[PDB]
């Protein structure tokens, strides 16, 4: 397997799964925030 | 009184003129032929300054002012109260400065050193002689020199710069200011580096030149070295004083208009559409 | 070969002086012609001290040095 | 904005606070520079009555590298010379001294050396810092004129020998000394010249400080591969003393 | 004449130095790759590189390049995207601070909003370069003198751009980003508040700047005159006094009656240089907030000179006599 | 899209976490300043005018 | 989400804690100062004009 | 297990619990303060 | 083969195949964005 | 066209990924600023004008 | 909360005590001066107007 | 068993107890001061 | 509370005493000057008024 | 036992006992001074 960092396939898979769980939480909050600002003050 | 290691260096010889007639010390000071001429000139100049202060009417160090003559006197001699004392004091100051340099030369010769310090001091003498002798002679009157007063020689600087409207636009003044700022940044860096090498945190050993070279290549990717930094500092300082003399000698005898207008050659170059 | 470099910089200084006088005959002022003269000096004199002084003498020495650099690569 | 009393406002308070701070800083700076050469002495080696207006500083310690120990300053003078061939020219203080024998051989005046440690200076790895080029892996002349093989001319116009090697500082990549092999007519062995005292030309190398007859008395190193600090000081001071002692016309007034 | 030691006679080159290391493992973040310049080597060292890349340096470089491009692109757009005119008027263009009517609130992007966004990126860049200078000493196990000297200049930087505008109540008090426009700011600042010559802290700053330049002429010249005794190896002279330090001290002792030591002259240099921006910033912070006319302040505190003669050209000459008619 | 986890077999996971945090703050800071440079979207000024 | 603890397997707590303290104080000070530069939200002028 | 700092999995589980305990207290105080500011002087 | 990076042919095919799948996602979002903006405000 | 994968036998992916990322963000920010610098495509002024 | 004592297993008390002292005094001085700079909360001027 | 400063667990408990005593004293004094100030001149 | 003496096990008394002395004198001088700057609490001008 | 300064427990106890005696005397003098000033020219 090609590896520049030193991690293995399982380790990378696990790190990625926790990283994507935080991407979605941050992004879901951003979606709710953006939806409330348009109902208050529409742009577009 | 001598330092613990000074006695073996106090030998006879190495004088330009005077032999052993003036070859001795007074306290820590060395006297020679040029030590007797410096004392005479400096004492005469100071006594005349204070006599002029007494005749002016104030002894306040902030308010003492001895001024050059009117422009109507030209290059002749004025009455001693209307600007002649300034001329005499100028002659005395030139003599004192030249004697100081020639005394440093003899000290260097006696210690077996190079003559770099008197050569460096000659540059500061050249900037002063340009301000009180060269520009005034070219412009045609001794009244173009600056007055001898702590707060009155700043009025001269202010009025002389606004006589060319916006002095910041003088091309050779911009070069001189850059040299001054660069010398101060380099002196700060050099002092900091040496002190940080010699004074580590408590409980650590001292460092060497390898460590100093490494810190600076890590910080900015280059290191001038322990010998290059002194050459560069000297060259920067001497370039600062030379360009200062140029900025003042062109302002009067070479250019008459405002300094912004001088830039017109760039704004109307034929290449521009 | 620091003596060929100084020669090349002096030919640049001389070309700069000639650029000033030539633009002045054609209608430009001194300072306009002298800015162009300074650039002729710095660009051309610099270019000639890299190119001419970099054609250093060596004759079969040049050859072997190059044929051996061509052996470093091939296994690099 | 208001004043506290009279004409005293915030700017005046700031100015006087800076005055006080600057006075304390001047005291600290002057006291910090008195860790060498004190207490003062008279011209007979006794402690002088006057010691000046500033008292002496407290002690600092330096932890040296490579197991050389500790240095505490201010302390005793360990670089002091013992028996100097000098003579007073007056009964009081303030007059010069006269050499008793040969000033250049006795190390007095502009030829004076300081008693430094009898070991070479080390680099970061604990190795001697200055090494002859014939033993320095990877070094070569990259610019300038190479002086090896050229004859050396003295200050009076005599050829005394040939340059055989160069001694370089490998950490800083700089030439420090030139090594000269003497002709039999002008002495025997090898000598060193510091780089700052030579002018290298296309056909010769010029040393103006000393004459040919002075080249046999240059101090010699013990080992052919390393030089200690004491030997460095004695070699450099010998060349420096020739600027005044080589000829009697160099010592008299030039007028 | 004797050799003077301004240019090296012969250069020698060997394997490139990669630097010292300790338990902090500085090698891991250093770039590989070096060069050599024989033109520079006539004066100093010839080796170029390598450099250390931490996070502080990377952040500083990125945020400083952003500031530069917001200014440069604003300057380019002010001229109509005309490259030849952009070159013609480069020294005259600037990114102007906001108008006085907006106070400390956020101004329109056309009237100072881009100036505030770019100022926040320059701030971040400068504070990051300082954290790098502190970390490298800590990693190298040296003193923190360099970081303190840098913070001395950062003090005046922050006074000019951040503190004084806040205490005055307007973002319009800041300096524009331009070559000529920033020099016009200096002259206008001096004119608006009387005469800046009569500010005592301005005079103290000038005193320390003059003193710092006089000291590098003296120190550089003194060190170059004792290089025939090994005087450029200063640290070993500190650890073991030699004849170079003795002669250097005795020159100044016989010249002006007192001298320094090899270690102690660098403290003098460090303090004079450091004291210039501190006094300058204290002087700038007092203007407008406390004192509004420095010449009237000098008249109040009695250090303003008085002149007896009259004003006017016809008190000294005639218009016809000045023309030769 | 199902093999995007191999980004961690190229980039170190500490280097990425520092850069992403710093970038995200500075981007959120700048957007709030752009909204407040306006008239329609400055909420502090709209509370005063609805009064 | 229940494995966010592993953030301490990558980041050193010392540096994170120091940076967090400095960041939090600076942010709070900045927010308190913008409110005072507005008219409707300065609490000192409000008390002055209420009496 | 992958670990760059040097801590072990159990040490990291204990530190994160304490850190979250502090974060909630901070956020719980910040919430009550925002509600009072809104009843006192409402934005939006 | 010629490799200046020390990767093999298949490892290169693996990296490329993954890279293009993110390139296509980036390009797709950008086209939906440009379309919404031309309908919102044409520039031709 | 089918042999384009070989760029990864010439160029190191680690360097080009960082280079790309920086290049991409800087290009996007410049277009938005040019758009914001125009009188017809400044979407913040349209919201104020439209209503 | 019972385990907040373990802050001292990360931070050196010597540094944080000095930092806390300097921070507290500077903050208190700044607040007192800000109060003195207003019109409704200057207590020296209130006595002059109540007398 | 984790430690970055060299202290043990029991020393840390003892330091924290003293620190909390000081903090509570300071906070109580500040609370009384703020109460007196609010009674003298209100801000809300 | 009864174990505050251990503050001398963390801090050096020699530095603390000098810092204290300087701080206390500067604070007292500043307070006296601030009182002198006002119109109701200047005791030199009240003596002149009451005569 | 923890000590960053080199003193022992008993020496610290004695030093603090001496220090608080001076602190209380300074505080008492300041309290008496502050009382007379209020009776002559009140500030609240
Ligand atoms: C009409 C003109 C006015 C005048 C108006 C002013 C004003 C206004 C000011 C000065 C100030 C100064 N004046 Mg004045 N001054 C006048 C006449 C003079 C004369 C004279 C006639 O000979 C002299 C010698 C001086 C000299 C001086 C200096 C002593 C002083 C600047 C201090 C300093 O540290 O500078 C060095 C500069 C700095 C330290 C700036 C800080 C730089 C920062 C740290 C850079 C950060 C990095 C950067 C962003 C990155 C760049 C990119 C890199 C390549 C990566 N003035 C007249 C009276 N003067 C200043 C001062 O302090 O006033 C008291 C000041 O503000
Ligand atoms: C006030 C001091 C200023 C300074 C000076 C400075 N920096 C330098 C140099 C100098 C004199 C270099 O010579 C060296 C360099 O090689 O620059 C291209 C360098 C450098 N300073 C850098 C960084 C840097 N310096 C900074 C600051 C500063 N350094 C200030 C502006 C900063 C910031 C923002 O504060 C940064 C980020 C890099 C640009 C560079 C790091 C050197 C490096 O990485 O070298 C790698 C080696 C190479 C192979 C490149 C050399 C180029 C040639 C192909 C080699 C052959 C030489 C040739 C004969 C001559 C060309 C060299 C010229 C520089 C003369
Ligand atoms: C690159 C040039 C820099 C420089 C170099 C320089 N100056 C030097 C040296 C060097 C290398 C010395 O070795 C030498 C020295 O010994 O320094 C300790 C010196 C020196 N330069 C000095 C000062 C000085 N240098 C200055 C600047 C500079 N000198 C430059 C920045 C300045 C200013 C204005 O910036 C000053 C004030 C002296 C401290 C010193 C030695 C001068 C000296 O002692 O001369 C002998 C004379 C007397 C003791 C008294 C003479 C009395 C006169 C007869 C009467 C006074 C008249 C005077 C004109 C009145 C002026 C009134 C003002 C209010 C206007
Ligand atoms: C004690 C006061 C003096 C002083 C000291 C001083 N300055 C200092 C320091 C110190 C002690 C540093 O440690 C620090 C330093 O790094 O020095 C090498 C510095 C420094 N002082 C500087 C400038 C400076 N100092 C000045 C003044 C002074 N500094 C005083 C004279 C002045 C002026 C106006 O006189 C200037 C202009 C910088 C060189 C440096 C601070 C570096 C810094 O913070 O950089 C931030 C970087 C960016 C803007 C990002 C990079 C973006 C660039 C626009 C382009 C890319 C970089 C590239 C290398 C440059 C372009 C060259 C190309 C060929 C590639
Ligand atoms: C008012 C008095 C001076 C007269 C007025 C006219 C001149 C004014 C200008 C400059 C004054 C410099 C005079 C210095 C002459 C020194 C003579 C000398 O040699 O004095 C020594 C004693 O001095 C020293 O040791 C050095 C003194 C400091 C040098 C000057 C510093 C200039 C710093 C800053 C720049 C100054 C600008 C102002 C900033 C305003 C700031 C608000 C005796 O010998 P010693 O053996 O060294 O004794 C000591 C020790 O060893 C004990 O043992
Ligand atoms: C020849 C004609 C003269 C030219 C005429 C022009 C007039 C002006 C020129 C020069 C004035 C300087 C004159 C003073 C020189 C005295 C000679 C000297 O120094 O003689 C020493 C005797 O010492 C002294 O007489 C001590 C002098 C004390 C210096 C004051 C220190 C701070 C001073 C300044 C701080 C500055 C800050 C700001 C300032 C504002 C605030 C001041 C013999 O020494 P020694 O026997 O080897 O040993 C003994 C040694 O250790 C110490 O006692
Ligand atoms: C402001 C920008 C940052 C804001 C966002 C930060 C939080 C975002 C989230 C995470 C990143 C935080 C750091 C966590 C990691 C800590 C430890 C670590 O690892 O990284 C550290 C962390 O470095 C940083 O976080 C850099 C931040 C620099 C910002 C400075 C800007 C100026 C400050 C203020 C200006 C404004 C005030 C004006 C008014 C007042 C007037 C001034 C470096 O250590 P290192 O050892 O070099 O790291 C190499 C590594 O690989 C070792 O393994
Ligand atoms: C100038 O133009 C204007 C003003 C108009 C603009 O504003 C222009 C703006 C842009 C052009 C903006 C562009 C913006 C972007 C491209 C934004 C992109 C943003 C993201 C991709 C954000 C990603 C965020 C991800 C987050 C928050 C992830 C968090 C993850 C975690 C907290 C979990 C991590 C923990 C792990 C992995 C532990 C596991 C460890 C082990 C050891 C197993
Ligand atoms: C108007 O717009 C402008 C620009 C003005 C803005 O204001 C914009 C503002 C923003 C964009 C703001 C953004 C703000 C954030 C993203 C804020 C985030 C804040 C947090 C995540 C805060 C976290 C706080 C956490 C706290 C306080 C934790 C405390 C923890 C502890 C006290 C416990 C410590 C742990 C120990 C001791 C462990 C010990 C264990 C051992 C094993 C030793
Ligand atoms: C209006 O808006 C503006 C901007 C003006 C503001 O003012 C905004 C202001 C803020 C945002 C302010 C924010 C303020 C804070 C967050 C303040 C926080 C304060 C604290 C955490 C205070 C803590 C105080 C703790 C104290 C006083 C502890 C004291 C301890 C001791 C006195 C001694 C105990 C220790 C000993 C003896 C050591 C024992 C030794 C052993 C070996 C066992
Ligand atoms: C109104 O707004 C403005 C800004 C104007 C203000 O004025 C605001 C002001 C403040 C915010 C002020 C705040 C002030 C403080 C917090 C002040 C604190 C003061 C103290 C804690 C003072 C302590 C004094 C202690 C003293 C005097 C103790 C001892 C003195 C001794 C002489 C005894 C010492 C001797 C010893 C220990 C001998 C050694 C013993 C051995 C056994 C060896
Ligand atoms: C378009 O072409 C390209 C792409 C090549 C370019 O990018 C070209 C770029 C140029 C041609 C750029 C030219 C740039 C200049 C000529 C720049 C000149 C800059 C100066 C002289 C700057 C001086 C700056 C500052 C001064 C004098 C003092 C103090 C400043 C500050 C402290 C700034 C800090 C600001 C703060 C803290 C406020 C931030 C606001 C907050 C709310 C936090
Ligand atoms: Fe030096």
């Amino acid at each position: 397997d090609l590896s520049f960092t030193g991690l293995t396939d399982e380790q990378a898979q696990e790190l990625h799964s926790v990283y994507m769980s935080g991407l979605w939480l941050f992004s879901a909050v951003a979606v709710v925030a953006h939806l409330a600002t348009f109902i208050w003050r529409p742009w577009f | 009184a001598l330092l613990s290691f000074e006695r073996k260096y106090r030998v006879r010889g190495g004088t330009l003129i005077g032999g052993d007639l003036f070859d001795f010390w007074v306290g820590p000071f060395y006297v020679g032929f040029f030590g007797v001429t410096t004392a005479f000139f400096a004492l005469l100049g100071t006594i005349l300054i204070f006599w002029g202060a007494s005749q002016q009417g104030t002894f306040n160090p902030w308010l003492i002012n001895i001024a050059p003559p009117d422009l109507s006197y030209g290059l002749g001699m004025a009455p001693l109260m209307e600007g002649g004392l300034w001329q005499i004091i100028t002659i005395c100051a030139i003599g004192a400065f030249v004697s100081w340099a020639l005394r440093e030369v003899e000290i260097c010769r006696k210690l077996g050193m190079g003559y770099h310090v008197p050569f460096a001091f000659s540059v500061a003498i050249f900037a002063y002689v340009t301000l009180v002798v060269f520009r005034p002679l070219l412009m045609g009157a001794w009244g173009h020199g600056f007055p001898y007063g702590i707060w009155s020689h700043l009025d001269w600087v202010s009025n002389t710069g606004y006589a060319y409207l916006h002095f910041h636009y003088n091309p050779a003044h911009m070069l001189a200011v850059t040299f001054f700022f660069t010398t101060t940044l380099a002196l700060a860096l050099h002092g900091a580096l040496v002190l940080s090498a010699a004074n580590p945190p408590k409980g650590e050993e001292v460092k060497g030149p390898d460590n100093e070279d490494t810190f600076f290549r890590d910080f900015i990717g280059y290191s001038i070295g322990t010998l290059g930094i002194h050459r560069v500092g000297l060259l920067l300082a001497l370039n600062a004083g030379f360009w200062s003399a140029v900025c003042i000698i062109i302002s009067g005898p070479v250019w008459t208009k405002g300094w912004p207008e001088w830039w017109n050659w760039w704004l109307e170059m034929p290449i521009w559409p | 070969d620091m003596t060929c470099t100084i020669t090349c910089w002096g030919i640049g200084v001389l070309l700069g002086i000639m650029t000033t006088v030539g633009l002045m005959v054609v209608g430009w002022s001194f300072l306009q012609g002298a800015f162009m003269g300074v650039l002729a000096w710095l660009i051309v004199g610099g270019v000639l001290a890299v190119a001419v002084c970099g054609k250093d003498n060596a004759e079969q020495i040049r050859a072997e040095m190059a044929a051996a650099r061509e052996r470093v690569r091939g296994a690099t | 904005e208001e004043t506290f009393f009279g004409n005293f406002d915030l700017a005046s308070l700031s100015l006087w606070l800076f005055y006080g701070f600057f006075a304390l800083l001047i005291y600290y700076l002057q006291t910090e520079n008195m860790r060498e050469g004190y207490p003062l002495e008279d011209e007979d080696g006794n402690t002088a009555a006057n010691q000046g207006p500033f008292p002496l500083p407290k002690e600092k310690t330096f932890k040296l590298q490579h197991g050389r120990g500790e240095l505490t300053l201010p302390g005793e003078d360990v670089q002091r010379r013992d028996n100097l061939a000098l003579r007073k020219t007056a009964h009081g203080n303030g007059f010069p001294m006269e050499p008793t024998g040969d000033p250049m051989l006795d190390g007095v005046g502009p030829a004076s050396w300081s008693k430094r440690r009898d070991v070479p200076e080390l680099d970061a790895h604990g190795h001697p810092k200055i090494v002859p080029m014939s033993a320095a892996e990877g070094f070569g002349v990259s610019a300038g004129t190479d002086p090896r093989g050229l004859p050396v001319m003295a200050g009076d116009g005599e050829i005394v020998g040939l340059v055989s090697d160069m001694w370089i500082d490998e950490a800083e990549q700089l030439v420090r000394y030139l090594e000269l092999e003497l002709d039999p007519e002008w002495g025997d062995g090898k000598r060193l010249v510091q780089r700052q005292m030579v002018r290298i030309k296309s056909d010769r190398v010029k040393v103006r400080s000393i004459y040919g007859k002075h080249f046999k008395n240059v101090p010699k190193t013990k080992s052919p591969n390393q030089v200690t600090l004491l030997e460095e000081d004695k070699i450099m001071a010998y060349y420096a003393g020739g600027t005044l002692y080589a000829d009697e016309s160099r010592l008299e007034p030039q007028l | 004449p004797e050799y003077q030691n301004i240019f090296t006679q012969v250069q020698v080159q060997g394997p490139a130095e990669l630097g010292v290391d300790n338990e902090n493992n500085l090698t891991e973040e250093r770039t590989t790759g070096t060069g050599f310049s024989q033109l520079i080597g006539w004066i100093g060292n010839a080796q170029l590189g390598p450099i250390y890349l931490g996070w502080f340096g990377i952040i500083s470089l990125v945020t400083g390049t952003l500031w530069f491009n917001i200014v440069g692109f604003n300057m380019l757009s002010q001229v109509g995207y005309s490259i030849p005119e952009f070159i013609r008027q480069l020294f005259w263009l600037a990114l102007e601070p906001p108008s006085p009517e907006y106070g400390l609130r956020m101004p329109p992007l056309d009237d100072g909003g881009w100036f505030i966004i770019a100022s926040f990126f320059l701030l971040v860049s400068v504070i990051s370069w300082w954290l790098r200078t502190y970390q490298l000493a800590e990693m190298h196990k040296m003193g923190k003198h360099v970081a303190w000297a840098f913070a001395a200049a950062i003090w005046l930087f922050l006074v000019l751009g951040l503190f004084r505008p806040i205490l005055m109540g307007s973002w319009s008090e800041a300096v524009p980003y331009g070559i000529f426009p920033h020099l016009d700011w200096t002259t206008a600042f001096s004119i608006r508040y009387g005469n800046l010559y009569y500010n005592p802290f301005h005079a103290l700053s000038i005193v320390f700047l003059y003193g710092s330049v006089l000291l590098f002429a003296m120190h550089g010249a003194t060190i170059l005159a004792v290089t025939r005794f090994g005087g450029d190896r200063e640290l070993e002279q500190i650890y073991d006094r030699g004849t170079a330090s003795e002669r250097a001290g005795l020159f100044w002792r016989w010249t002006m009656g007192f001298n320094a030591t090899m270690e102690g002259i660098h403290r003098w240099a460090w303090w004079f240089a450091v004291l210039t921006p501190i006094t300058g910033g204290i002087g700038i912070l007092l203007t407008g907030t406390v004192v509004d006319n420095w010449f009237l302040w000098a008249v109040e505190h009695n250090f303003a000179p008085d002149y007896t003669q009259d004003y006017g050209y016809e008190a000294y000459t005639t218009y016809d006599g000045f023309l030769g008619r | 899209m199902s093999k995007f986890y191999k980004i961690w077999l190229i980039f170190d996971p500490r280097r990425v976490f520092v850069a992403q945090g710093v970038f995200l703050f500075l981007l959120a800071a700048m957007i709030h300043l752009v909204l407040l440079s306006t008239e329609h979207f400055n909420w502090f000024e709209l509370a005063a005018a609805n009064a």
